[PDB]
RNA sequence: AAAUUGAAGAGUUUGAUCAUGGCUCAGAUUGAACGCUGGCGGCAGGCCUAACACAUGCAAGUCGAACGGUAACAGGAAGAAGCUUGCUUCUUUGCUGACGAGUGGCGGACGGGUGAGUAAUGUCUGGGAAACUGCCUGAUGGAGGGGGAUAACUACUGGAAACGGUAGCUAAUACCGCAUAACGUCGCAAGACCAAAGAGGGGGACCUUCGGGCCUCUUGCCAUCGGAUGUGCCCAGAUGGGAUUAGCUAGUAGGUGGGGUAACGGCUCACCUAGGCGACGAUCCCUAGCUGGUCUGAGAGGAUGACCAGCCACACUGGAACUGAGACACGGUCCAGACUCCUACGGGAGGCAGCAGUGGGGAAUAUUGCACAAUGGGCGCAAGCCUGAUGCAGCCAUGCCGCGUGUAUGAAGAAGGCCUUCGGGUUGUAAAGUACUUUCAGCGGGGAGGAAGGGAGUAAAGUUAAUACCUUUGCUCAUUGACGUUACCCGCAGAAGAAGCACCGGCUAACUCCGUGCCAGCAGCCGCGGUAAUACGGAGGGUGCAAGCGUUAAUCGGAAUUACUGGGCGUAAAGCGCACGCAGGCGGUUUGUUAAGUCAGAUGUGAAAUCCCCGGGCUCAACCUGGGAACUGCAUCUGAUACUGG
């Protein structure tokens, strides 16, 4: 029973360090049409594993830096 | 200062400050020799300034001019880096 | 807050009997009640699709004393209310005291009703009630005080409700000087020349 | 601290309270926890004219709220007739 | 049971027509202003401009049950002696009722104001982990024993003042050790270390250095873990305009280690890596406090954020800390700056965006009022004191709602006015005349409710060594209202004291004379006026609103005229000169699976007020209020799997 978001990861250049896109199908407020709007976040992943463009998994721990607050539960899919 | 209690409450808090600066100095002076202590590589001379710091940081928590969470983080800082020495 | 104007000049205007005096004399005695009021009213008018509605709301109101701010106020009442909002419309002009007075009786029109009723000559259920516009429920009782009972204007009135017609909705007990509201009228009690309707559309321009 | 006591409301000369878990610092009419009854003091006396929630009111000077004198009195005064 | 029942067009392009398309009008609303007019009341509202400058008064104190105390003015006492034997004039006394100044405590971080700054160290919705929290409350224990000061006060002294300087003097719940020490902190553990304060009311014994000890109750003090409240911090989404602003960022983005914070953290620093943000609008410029709400709309929308309520920010401008549970502090401190005053020229003093008020600006916005009686707040055991919060009054048709200014009767239809085909018509049952009524205003009389409590007495039970005291519960007596000459009720006199404003060419309800002659003027748009003007000015009549009526300004509407709902593009405005093509949008058919979109159900939240429904209370209404519905949202959980997606 923890809330925890999906996503993919659009960068892993930074130390102990990730950030991951997530997709969202958000109906648009006037027009009616559903629309990809993404989000982005930076998340701590020890040990550097995760590569680009990895599917993954995060969750929502204290502060880390300045902007991580998400930290990564673990990899669904990858390599690809 | 207008009012009466305003002008009593600004000589007050002049006097406490004055108080409360000294009992800051020698609390800080006391806890600056033992970082002098661990800057030299000297195990037993850093234990005993940290038994002389010790009583003193903990009685100025009670005292109220600073946290027992301050306290407490100068206790665990040096506690850790008199360990890494001996 | 007041038409002191004229009677007639009003009854007219419309080519209509208003009631604004009692019978003791007839109408057509009095007046010229086919040609229109003032200078050029033998003269025909197209009247136009506006005018109409006008000149049946101004109908309307003239027969029950009620001027157009306070008429608007009613019209948005009988609108918030569930029902057709013109029978509502109606039942909220005989709600209101100076009428349901001048109904069962003690005036002879509603300008006398409404003089009655503004001099403390009214009770409704044993409290004084000395305001035109009070909405009168199901089974309340209006009754007369007695400074009131020994007046002349009241009995030579009650003379008078005998020759007009009988409303089903009171229930008056004359010799005491009272009478029962009893429940709310339809739109059947009440005269078929008033077109309802004209006000509404008048009103959702 | 948390206290009990009587917001007015109402119009000019025909007050209303309201009765209202505040934190004592806010401004009577301001921001409260709870609302929890009311109290009528031109009340017709054939109509209600008081209503508390004892049931709430024990709870908060449980969790320990002050009262006012006057709503000490309207519990003694709701106590002795229902 | 009920909680939404909702949608009107017209004028103007043409010789005429249909279409396109602009302009204009009819509605609602307002913190409004201006003009003409003006009787009463009820409930609201009232510097939108210069966050310009402010004279004067008031807006934060309280506590003697923390302390040393006497300068006041109350008594009392020894005692001079009024001396007229007790009627007390004048000398002492902190002896006690009290209490100026001082130490100390608690409060001056609340309450009150304003919207300048702020497009995010903000707001709204929903989540979260790494925190503190005076007063209030639950539990658990502690409260032993010593020290040196200094304000006051005394003596001298400097300064024009503001304010100070010397040398002595003394106290505490002021301040500092020591003892004490665990479910507290540091530590892997062994171990090491951390506090405190007394004051009151009464008392049967019993001792005394007659002070008290001693018993008891109330009350405070210290530590620890809880609770409640309040606050801090983080993440996701939502939160104006501009691309004739496209590249921005080096504590910048992440890491390791030190330092810092109540707490996580580039918060800070040293080293290291070279990142981070951006067409899903970065950066830059302009505008703006945000929300609940409000106005408009059939709705979807658009406009707005005045009063009431929540959050934020600011306190003469800029900077900074100190005290403290809490401030980087409207009526505190320090600094710089501008402005204003005082000065013996050395230096000083101040900050209405608290309430009234003044000037100034401005189309425009109020009294230098009464009271803490009620509800809150601060201090106090309490009495009580304080409270420009608040409750009331004043001013103003600024707005909403109610009532009034009479009623019935009255004809050849008076006069006078106006028109007239000179017959008469109209003002008009209108007036006069005759009957009746007296609301509201004016003059008299009575008179609720907002008051709950607190005090002075007894009575019982608890409390205890005690019928003291204290506390809890009932009883009796005298009391507490600013508003206020109150609401409301009764009596008196006499129709008496109380109607205007706009309009009448069409749109648009209402028409005729006289003057005027493209002049004077009118006008929202079409347009009217050049000698018969229903369009100008006056008169008579009429229409519409009515204590108001008009003009102007502003928003929505109408406007399907920015079209999601709901428009178009051959010739009316509108298809890039044609292609290729990256991001983007969309995607044939079939089985399985997933359950993101989607749908259903449940829980949590969506502040109160507002809106809507059903009720209740003010004579009615506005206004106030009980219950509901609604808050179309967001999150979590459990199902469904046709469609979309994977």
């Amino acid at each position: 029973k923890i809330r925890t978001l999906q996503g993919r990861v659009v960068s892993d250049k930074m130390e102990k360090s990730i950030v991951v896109a997530i997709e969202r199908f958000v109906k648009h407020p006037i027009y009616g049409k559903f629309i990809k709007r993404t989000t982005k976040l930076h998340v701590h992943d020890e040990n550097n594993e995760c590569g680009i463009g990895d599917v993954v998994e995060i969750r929502e721990c204290r502060p880390l830096s300045k902007t991580k607050s998400w930290t990564l539960v673990r990899v669904v899919e990858k390599a690809v | 200062a207008n009012i009466k209690s305003a002008k009593k409450r600004a000589i007050q808090s002049e006097k406490a400050r004055k108080h409360n600066a000294s009992r800051r100095s020698m609390m800080r002076t006391f806890i600056k020799k033992v970082y002098a202590a661990i800057e030299a590589g000297d195990k037993a001379a850093a234990q005993k300034a940290f038994n002389e710091m010790q009583p003193i940081v903990d009685r100025q928590a009670a005292k109220g001019l600073i946290h027992k969470n301050k306290a407490a983080r100068h206790k665990a800082n040096l506690t850790a880096q008199i360990n890494k020495l001996a | 807050a007041r038409y002191l104007g004229p009677k007639l000049k009003l009854s007219r205007r419309e080519g209509t009997d208003l009631f604004l005096k009692s019978g003791v004399r007839a109408i057509d005695t009095k007046c010229k009640i086919e040609q229109a009021p003032g200078q050029h009213g033998a003269r025909k008018p197209r009247l136009s699709d506006y005018g109409v509605q006008l000149r049946e709301k101004q109908k309307v109101r003239r027969i029950y004393g009620v001027l157009e701010r306070q008429f608007r106020n009613y019209y948005k009442e009988a609108a918030r209310l569930k029902g057709n909002t013109g029978e509502n419309l109606l039942a909220l002009l005989e709600g209101r005291l100076d009428n349901v007075v001048y109904r069962m009786g003690f005036g002879a029109t509603r300008a006398e009703a409404r003089q009655l009723v503004s001099h403390k000559a009214i009770m409704v259920n044993g409290r004084v009630v000395n305001i035109a516009s009070y909405q009168v429920s199901p089974n309340d009782v209006v009754s007369i005080r007695e400074k009131a009972k020994k007046q002349s204007r009241v009995k030579a009135a009650l003379e008078l409700a005998e020759q007009r017609e009988k409303p089903t909705w009171l229930e008056v007990d004359a010799g005491k000087m009272e009478g029962t509201f009893k429940r709310k009228p339809e739109r059947s009690d009440l005269s078929a020349d008033i077109n309802e309707h004209l006000i509404v559309e008048l009103y959702s321009k | 601290m948390v206290t009990i006591r009587l917001a007015r409301h109402g119009a000019k000369k025909r007050p209303f309270y309201q009765v209202v878990v505040a934190d004592s610092r806010n401004a009577r009419n301001g921001r409260f926890i709870e609302r929890v009854g009311f109290f009528n003091p031109i009340a017709s006396e054939k109509e209600e004219g008081t209503r508390l929630d004892l049931d709430r009111i024990a709870h908060w000077v449980g969790q320990g709220a002050t009262i006012s004198d006057r709503v000490a009195a309207l519990i003694k005064e709701v106590n002795k007739a229902a």
